[PDB]
């Protein structure tokens, strides 16, 4: 039996953390909602 | 239950202790949440009670109490953030320029950050705070890493 719990307000932050690349791929969708990498 | 606006853990207590399954965002009295991380199932808040309204396992896409109301679209060129709910951890909002997936049905924004599965549902900001998508949905790169689509609703 699932419940939840406030985490926090939604706001955008001055000076997060910055991180992450921006990787461009070729990816399929399937009926079950399952991404796939095309090559 | 408590129907203020803001990110929220999704927790079960049928495995050990109390386990954080994933995350959601509360917004016009409606949560928000990816499809694998309840699979459709009721959610208790206090003494309240959330029902299902909506839900597609493609999208992999579920709603509480009323329609979608998530309807902002990253812009294609600005820097996010992905505001992480980690599991046993505080909300941290991480930075970050969304990559793209590409498919046969067009292009969608990717964010490549390393989080447990438990944080499936954090939401994806732009500058003025309005929600374009949640984190959770995607692919297992060779790095071992996940690049997660922005996935995001429609609004009716
Ligand atoms: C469980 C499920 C079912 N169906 C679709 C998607 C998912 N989602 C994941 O599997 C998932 C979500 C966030 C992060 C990660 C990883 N982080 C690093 C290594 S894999 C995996």
């Amino acid at each position: 039996d699932m419940y939840i719990e406030r985490a926090g307000d939604i706001t955008w932050e001055k000076d997060a953390e910055v991180t992450g690349n921006s990787p461009r791929l070729d990816v399929a969708l399937d009926e079950s909602g399952d991404f796939s990498l095309v090559e | 239950g408590e129907t203020t606006d803001g990110v929220y853990r999704v927790m079960t207590r049928r495995l050990l202790g109390s386990t954080q399954v994933g995350v959601g965002v509360m917004q016009e009295g409606v949560f928000h949440t990816m499809w694998h991380v309840t699979k459709g199932a009721a959610l208790r808040s206090g003494e309240g009670r959330l029902d299902p309204y909506w839900g597609d396992v493609k999208q992999d896409l579920v709603s509480y109490c009323g329609p979608w109301k998530l309807d902002a679209a990253w812009d294609g060129l600005s820097e996010v953030q992905l505001l992480a709910v980690p599991p046993g951890e505080r909300a941290k909002n991480i930075q970050t320029l969304p990559g793209i997936f590409k498919t046969k049905d067009g292009d969608i924004g990717a964010v490549a950050l390393d989080y447990p599965a438990g944080t499936s549902g954090s939401p994806i900001l732009d500058k003025c705070g309005r929600v374009i998508g949640l984190y959770g949905n995607g692919v297992v790169i060779k790095n071992g890493s996940y690049v997660s689509a922005i996935t995001q609703g429609k609004r009716e």
